[PDB]
């Protein structure tokens, strides 16, 4: 996350941070994620498409440092990693960019609800806030394009939802973004998501209601002028969300 | 073959 703020997994209790192991036993950080059920986080099909194999990641739950033990935080192994059939990467564009993972602790049970571990409700069909509506993202991601490291400490910021005719503009995506995906940006690009927050939430309040509105996909580099992020757009999702789940 | 998605994959 570029600029935003500090903030700590009892504000986002629905953040799950998924790692890759590696051969020798060392733990990198892959991506971002959010508990829609128990036994279910959503993320990125991009995240993980490389590398299919279920049994290389690790899932935390009710964790805000990336590299540490934050009490009542939660271990996890996939049990089931489903990629999007028909995800595709383009020219600037990831397409069909979400994912589940279904989620067991070696004792074999799913998310005990918790002050830190909360799951976060879907829209409905087709149901999106208006664009200028504010939504925030949460994130390990890169604190700026030149960095090479993660933060330790887990983020969050708040952009607002761009519409398809605006980010559908030539200096912006032009028809690389589709209605399947979701712009969002600051107003005076100085915050934005980036590299290491991919599969994380954009969240907006709905309705009475803190709701999954998006997930981190993509970008042209990170809080550039003209050049929103852009967020696989979840209530268009939802038959294949239910399908899996 | 590189593509720049890679690159604007987050
Ligand atoms: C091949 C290519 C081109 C650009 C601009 C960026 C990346 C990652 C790859």
């Amino acid at each position: 996350i570029i600029g935003g703020e500090f903030t700590t997994i009892e504000n986002q209790p629905w953040f799950a941070a998924i790692y890759r192991r590696h051969r020798g036993g060392s733990v990198t950080y892959v991506c971002g994620g959010s508990l829609i059920s128990p036994c279910w986080v959503i993320s990125a099909t991009h995240c993980f498409i490389d590398y299919p194999k279920k049994e290389d990641y690790i899932v935390y739950l009710g964790r805000s440092r990336l590299n540490s033990n934050t009490q009542g935080e939660m271990k996890f192994e996939v049990e089931n990693l489903i990629l999007h059939k028909d995800y595709s990467a383009d020219t600037l564009a990831h397409h069909n960019d979400i994912a589940l993972l279904k989620i067991r602790s070696k004792e074999g049970r799913c998310a005990q609800p918790s002050r830190t571990i909360q799951t976060i409700a879907l829209p409905s069909m087709y149901n999106d806030p208006q664009f200028g509506t504010s939504c925030e993202i949460t994130g390990f991601g890169k604190e700026q394009s030149t960095d090479y490291l993660y933060p330790e400490q887990l983020k969050m910021t708040v952009v607002k939802l761009i519409s398809h005719r605006e980010c559908q503009q030539p200096h912006y995506y032009g028809s690389e973004v589709t209605t399947k995906m979701l712009c969002a940006a600051d107003p005076q690009w100085k915050t934005d998501s980036c590299q290491g927050d991919s599969g994380g939430p954009l969240v907006c309040s709905l309705q009475g209601r803190m709701t999954l509105t998006g997930i981190v996909s993509w970008g042209r580099g990170c809080a550039l002028k003209d050049k929103p992020g852009v967020y696989t757009r979840v209530s268009h999702f939802l038959p294949w969300i239910r399908s899996h789940t | 073959t590189c593509r720049q998605s890679m690159c604007t994959a987050r």
